[PDB]
């Protein structure tokens, strides 16, 4: 039932993800170190982490079949609006529900509710972020459906600023069809439709987590003392 | 353009 094109798309996205996600987390050692107490002691470390993650998201996105065919303007608006969502999404592979934290190789690089607050955020964001990660874990997604979800998140025609919405929608359609077909090859109805519905809802959830992170980011980065601790790529991508 | 570093990472 998975056509030749669908297996091909899936193989591409899996290779793109394995080329942009290091499960050894070896590069976390080159970030500014985590300081667990300026009540924003984790801001330098987590800023470097976010900056690193943006670069990984751009590398993944470039390998999405069809993304190259978009204009440069549409590639930029898609990555600017999607980046925080793909970061939250891809971070689930490091999320461990033992202690509701993101385990990234060691005790130093393990981030819990209070580590994120030490970068300036409140439970207004973190509480829905943790439950999002837990709900994602419950779904028990194949890596195949995970990378398809990240790609569908990026190529969305409803992002503000998108020029060629129809092309973007045509690219998303082929990824959507590919994921729907992968589910149907794996799960019979009605369970197949219940899973696809739970994944769509997670994309809706990321939109509202996006809006809430952006409001807190705008408040945090408005203080020059916080802006100073960010990185140039974060200020460019998350700003103007 | 406003995004030279992102443009660069897109090459
Ligand atoms: C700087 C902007 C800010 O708003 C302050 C102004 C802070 O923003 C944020 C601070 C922290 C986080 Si986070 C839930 C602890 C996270 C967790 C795990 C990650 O793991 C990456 C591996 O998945 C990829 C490994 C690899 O690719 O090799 C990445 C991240 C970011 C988030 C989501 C936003």
């Amino acid at each position: 039932k998975l056509s030749e094109e669908q297996q091909h798309i899936i193989a591409i996205l899996l290779d793109a993800h394995h080329k942009t996600y290091d499960p050894t987390y070896a590069d976390f050692r080159d970030f500014r170190p985590p300081v667990r107490m300026s009540p924003l002691s984790m801001l330098p470390h987590l800023a470097d982490l976010v900056s690193y993650s943006i670069q990984k998201v751009i590398g993944f996105a470039k390998m999405i079949p069809g993304f190259r065919d978009l204009t440069s303007d549409d590639q930029i608006v898609l990555l600017k609006s999607s980046a925080i969502e793909v970061i939250m999404l891809r971070s689930n592979q490091s999320f461990t529900m033992d202690d509701m934290s993101w385990d990234c190789g060691s005790q130093d690089y393990k981030y819990d509710v209070t580590d994120v607050s030490k970068a300036g955020h409140t439970l207004e964001l973190i509480e829905p972020l943790i439950k999002f990660q837990v709900g994602l874990k419950k779904l028990n997604l194949h890596e195949e459906e995970h990378v398809l979800l990240m790609a569908i998140c990026i190529v969305s025609p409803d992002r503000p600023g998108v020029q060629d919405a129809k092309l973007v929608e045509a690219i998303q359609d082929r990824l959507s069809n590919t994921l729907q077909t992968y589910i149907r090859c794996r799960h019979p109805p009605p369970g197949s439709h219940q899973l696809y519905a739970k994944m769509i809802q997670k994309l809706a959830d990321l939109r509202s987590l996006n809006e809430e992170h952006s409001k807190q980011y705008r408040s945090l980065s408005f203080q020059p003392e916080n802006s100073m601790k960010l990185t140039p790529l974060v200020l460019e991508v998350f700003g103007n | 353009k406003n995004h030279p570093m992102l443009m660069n990472l897109l090459k």
